[PDB]
């Protein structure tokens, strides 16, 4: 503590007293004629002094601070995700212990924990000789990080088993997990710096605080100060004209990271340390979606008028796939407005997106049997695919993210709901070439060639299906026909009841030829045909025949509905048939007036069909952003609906951090 | 413009105002001119108000760090307005920062909100 | 490392590769009959035991755990603040060195740190030969962490000298400074535990962090699993209790004050434990908020019955007040809702607010006081009384705090205008009944008697004077008379001509026999000084007398309009008067019908008086920024205003994202 540095390369004295010998240094740094008169055993000592600066970032003091132009490079092979190269890296051979330190640290991050164990047990071994102790000391350190790491998959993989990877598996044979708790259980991490010489401490005392949570401790405390007045500069209405104000919580963000990946350090793997990332990265960009949409009313600020904006680089796409969930993405996209935040070079987010789409093909088509690889791996390419809505991608480069998507990530993670939204999401930005659909197309003839069974049927969690695939085809290439499925859809027997279920969902996708070929082979007997019939172009208005046969699906919902009222529970199907009744009805798209009889089973259906007695303490404000530009501006037309619209809209709009209430507030209500 | 401090500039979008730690050498119409002079505006939207007040803002003229009490109607030439934290002649640039605000006070030492 | 210890009282086995005998242990408390089989002296040493852990909450098993209520009591009078107590208590004899370490304690927290220095200086005197170190190996970190105190004091009070502690001088001798920097040079606190006997060091291991410098820094990485996880909680979604990451973080603050206030470590007063309250209070209520307003989304508004998911009660209010400071708790008032907060035990917050207002009273009427008791008490009684709004406060407990708050609490820290907005504060929950209004019209005597002297003014820095206070009254009781400043108005004369100028804001207050006398100094005959006279004067009036004034500087401006455009000067730099007349006409308060034949001279006065006749593309959005909540219901009464003023305020929430659009646009236009 004898000079502050501060993490734009200034440095301000605090707590000193003698003689300024950093001053001194950087009068040293400027002039040549204050150089030669130093010893030659002296000035050998300063040439490593001014390149452990210039690579380190320490410029000069805080009063000859003139510019603050501070790239960032964070050289790592696994920051970058080059996992082909660290394969042929690993195969390599072995040239000192500083080349296995780096080794060791790309079998963990390849999920190879059985031989990175090893490895750095190898260089416990070797290292004393080395007279530094620091390879040590960090290989104790990683060595213990990777143990704690094969106890939590230990009982996770035997723990769950079944829910998370097939069966009961075993990625760690019996004899390896009980003898690595016999030769580490009488360690203690808290006196791993305590039992070293003293020559290590007082050397290495920045390196005490790698064993706990206290190298986090500084930049915590800041974040949590930094957010305080960034969210109350924000609630205030005030725009500093200047330099940002949570410029320290960028640059100290990539501090961070180039500690720690590149000397590889195996608490980049943390939750603690995750957690860091992404608020860290919430509050970049809560911020730069305020400052982008300010008014100045003054045609624009005269001395400000050069100011930069905070935009989407390469290092910050990797930062949010890494470290953020989908959920915390979730609400980032519903509080800001990422589609308007531009992100640069495009050029370098396709390695990273291709590279993560040739390393899933690399083990879920051959025998890639590392679930253990697969347990991290995997919320990593699930949230970088995601975020690849907001990033442009050139033809070669989509069609293998999306082969990837469809064919080979495992139903495991991403079901059939949630693949088809990544697969919309990735047609915002790229209006969609021909030669993605031919990848849908490859993945709707080998669904209906997987429903050649009577046991085989199709699970989501959101609601989506095989029929959204066909839709998204019929989208941007309104005259398609397949020639795959329409040969599919001419040979169809009585006996493949549920290939035929299936392919009139998929009916306005068929040929001319064949889809008269299977609607003359079944017709409308059900309502959860007629759900089908309506999107598919089929039925273009309600005839009688179909209206009773909703009615009696409605009286044998009542009569289960008495019998309800005895057991006293309420349980739904997956596509709730009951709102899109009431969306009929009060459309005018159905003409009957005996449906006002079953008011009081749901509640969205009573909101509909009773608009003038219905009880408002049970209205769902999530209901209002799942309508259409036709049904939302009839609820505005409703002179019983919208005044009543207007106070859930209303609380929605100061409580809640969504943008769509005020989208539907503005465009329709007000 | 040119190289000016703007560091301390912040602007207050509630209260349509600029903040940063300025003097004011204001004359009047013909009454006299006054040294150092530097105003604090006050957000109160919940006030106990009579029957004629109607601002949200309210403004406390300031001459030597003592309150001035406002005796005449209040016309303001910033004859001179001058930079305190950096030393500059902020002049002209108060000047035309002013006409494109088109409030009554555009520029002010502190802004309290909520009293 | 055998067992964990879980914060709700409950016993998990860890690694206890042996014999179970904490699973035994509680066998033996649950039977009766089986502890009667033990030995003699190894029966006492049950009871013992059973102390501990009941005194402790250690309360069963945790795969045997019951349904039982955990709540917390600190026993300590330096936690509650029962001053006089504490002083007491250090006036009486000691009988133990345990008593000498607690009045040690009371020392430091009264303010009298030289008494401190000194008894643990004799405590280590006393207490070598001890046989257990806790009372010596304490007494001297707690003596250095008051000598750090005493010199981070030295250099704040020459930081400010006279103009904020009100003293003058620093109350430390020379011969108390330059002794314990000599008794203090290189005193290392690192050394301090491992240079203690080895019986120390093996039995007391868990008090070695209060040697470091800095603790508490694996809780505060343990909140980041608290407020921003529950983004991806709430996708399942969260719930009430159930010991969720909202118990253990309260339950961990809890136990780090019991800990610190009832073994009495003065390590409880410094930043880093200040800023742990901070931000972990703060932390637990942003997540309240969030899992509130996402089950307002899922579920309805009326499915959440209560108000609020974070329920305060007597100890968070203390470590509210304690640890925050005024811009602190007014970042909670805006990033949460906490008259959605329901306050607890309000006859114990009340009990500490008066004991506040006591010690306000006993520090200020009165020659005694410290500086160094004032510096850390006068910040928790500005945060208590400032929070206290959210407390329903009683008619006579109320009296004694508006008593300390007006009269005796000290103006270098709340002006008059900070006093009105606390006192204002305390009339929301509460309201002003007949007794508390007579407690300000004392305040107001006083402040009139003082106004006398030709030189004094009152220094305010919100704007907020003298006036407000009795408009304050006036809201309440709107007929109320102050006999008091009735009888100095009526003995008054124009020997003293400030006084007059200080009750000429106080006119609704006094007699019709005052105001007689003081309306006989007005002299309304220019319009600067109808200006004057309806904005400070307190008119309250508009005779035809006032209107003709008026009538005429619109002539003369008319006079003025022929060579306004003739000259070509156009600028009004506050030389207006003119929107302010328009808006005197639309309030319906200037009875004229000829004004409207003078409306053509400012752009604001054309929409007032002529909204009917009115180009809205003229319209300054910007003016709505100058409009309080009297006028802008006044714009959503007028018919021909309101549809034209949405769409000024749709193109402004549009364009740019202006919360103070936002505000008027809901809660007037809507």
């Amino acid at each position: 503590y004898d000079y502050h540095f501060e993490v734009n390369g200034t440095v301000v004295r605090h707590k000193n007293k003698g003689f300024g010998y950093m001053e001194r240094f950087f009068e040293l740094k400027e002039s040549c004629d204050e150089r030669s008169k130093l010893s030659k055993k002296q000035y050998e000592r300063f040439n490593a002094l001014f390149n452990f600066f210039e690579k380190n970032g320490v410029i000069c003091m805080a009063k000859d601070a003139g510019t603050l132009n501070t790239s960032i490079e964070i050289n790592s092979l696994a920051y970058h995700g080059k996992y082909d190269v660290m394969k042929k890296f690993i195969e390599e051979q072995s040239v000192s212990i500083e080349d296995d330190y780096k080794k060791a640290f790309f079998l963990a991050c390849l999920g190879r924990w059985e031989e990175s164990y090893d490895l750095y047990s190898n260089i416990i071994l070797n290292s004393i000789d080395e007279s530094n102790g620091c390879v040590y000391y960090l290989s104790q350190i990683n060595r213990y990080r990777i143990y704690q790491s094969i106890t939590q998959a230990v009982t996770q993989f035997n723990g769950l088993g079944l829910l998370t990877f097939g069966r009961h598996y075993k990625p760690f044979t019996d004899e390896f997990l009980a003898r690595i708790e016999r030769e580490m259980t009488n360690f203690n991490i808290d006196d791993l710096f305590n039992g070293m010489p003293f020559e290590f401490q007082k050397k290495y005392k920045i390196l005490e605080f790698l064993s706990d949570n206290q190298f986090l401790y500084d930049d915590t405390v800041k974040l949590f100060e930094l957010t305080n007045k960034v969210r109350s500069e924000m609630s205030e209405g005030s725009y500093s004209f200047g330099m940002s104000s949570d410029i320290v919580v960028l640059l100290r963000l990539y501090d961070n990271l180039r500690f720690l990946y590149e000397n590889c350090l195996w608490s980049v793997s943390f939750h603690e340390f995750h957690q860091y990332i992404r608020n860290s990265m919430s509050l970049l960009i809560e911020k730069a979606e305020y400052e982008r949409t300010r008014d100045i009313d003054e045609l624009g600020f005269s001395f400000f008028g050069k100011k930069s904006g905070f935009f989407m680089e390469y290092y910050d796409f990797v930062n949010i796939s890494r470290h953020f969930k989908i959920d915390d993405i979730k609400n980032l996209e519903r509080s800001c407005s990422i589609d308007k935040i531009r992100f640069g070079e495009q050029e370098k987010i396709e390695e990273y997106l291709v590279g993560i789409a040739e390393e899933i093909t690399k083990q879920f088509s051959a025998n890639g049997m590392n679930v253990v690889f697969y347990t991290q791996f995997i919320s990593e390419a699930k949230a970088a695919l995601y975020f690849a809505k907001y990033v442009k991608l050139s033809e070669e480069g989509l069609g293998k993210i999306v082969k990837a998507l469809l064919f080979y990530f495992p139903e495991r993670d991403l079901d059939i709901g949630k693949r088809y939204v990544w697969l919309e999401r990735l047609t915002k930005c790229n209006e969609l070439p021909k030669s993605i659909i031919s990848i849908i197309d490859d993945f709707l003839v080998l669904q209906a060639e997987k429903h050649i069974d009577q046991n085989y049927s199709e699970v989501s969690s959101n609601g989506l299906y095989s029929r959204d695939y066909g839709a998204l085809i019929k989208h941007f290439e309104k005259n398609f026909i397949s020639k795959r499925l329409s040969e599919i859809t001419l040979c169809l027997t009585q006996d493949k009841q549920k290939q035929i279920d299936f392919l009139f969902k998929l009916l306005p996708l068929l040929s001319t030829n064949a889809k008269s070929h299977l609607l003359s082979f079944k017709s409308v007997e059900n309502i959860n045909d007629l759900m089908n019939g309506i999107r598919i172009g089929l039925i273009d208005e309600f005839t009688p025949e179909h209206e009773e046969l909703i009615i009696e699906y409605l009286e044998t919902r009542k009569v289960n509905y008495i019998v309800e009222k005895e057991k006293g529970i309420q349980t739904f199907s997956s596509n709730d048939y009951m709102s899109t009744f009431g969306i009929w009805y009060f459309l005018e798209e159905i003409n009957n007036s005996k449906m006002e009889e079953f008011i009081g089973m749901d509640d969205q259906y009573d909101f509909f069909v009773d608009p003038e007695n219905f009880d408002y303490k049970k209205f769902i404000p999530s209901w209002l952003k799942n309508y259409n530009d036709k049904l939302l501006g009839k609820i505005a037309g409703n002179k019983h609906m919208k005044h009543h619209v207007i106070e859930v809209l209303k609380e929605r709009v100061k409580n809640s951090n969504d943008k769509r209430y005020l989208e539907i507030l503005m465009n329709y209500f007000i | 413009k040119d190289t000016g401090a703007t560091h301390d500039l912040v602007y207050h979008s509630k209260i349509n105002t600029f903040v940063w730690d300025v003097e004011f050498d204001i004359v009047l119409s013909d009454s006299k001119e006054l040294n150092k002079c530097y105003f604090v505006k006050c957000f109160n939207p919940y006030r106990i108000n009579g029957k004629c007040d109607f601002a949200v803002s309210s403004i406390d003229i300031f001459s030597e760090g003592k309150r001035l009490l406002i005796e005449n109607e209040f016309n303001f030439k910033i004859t001179k307005a001058v930079h305190v934290a950096t030393s500059k002649d902020v002049t002209e640039i108060v000047l035309h920062l002013s006409e494109r605000i088109s409030s009554p006070f555009p520029i002010v030492k502190e802004v309290v909100y909520l009293d």
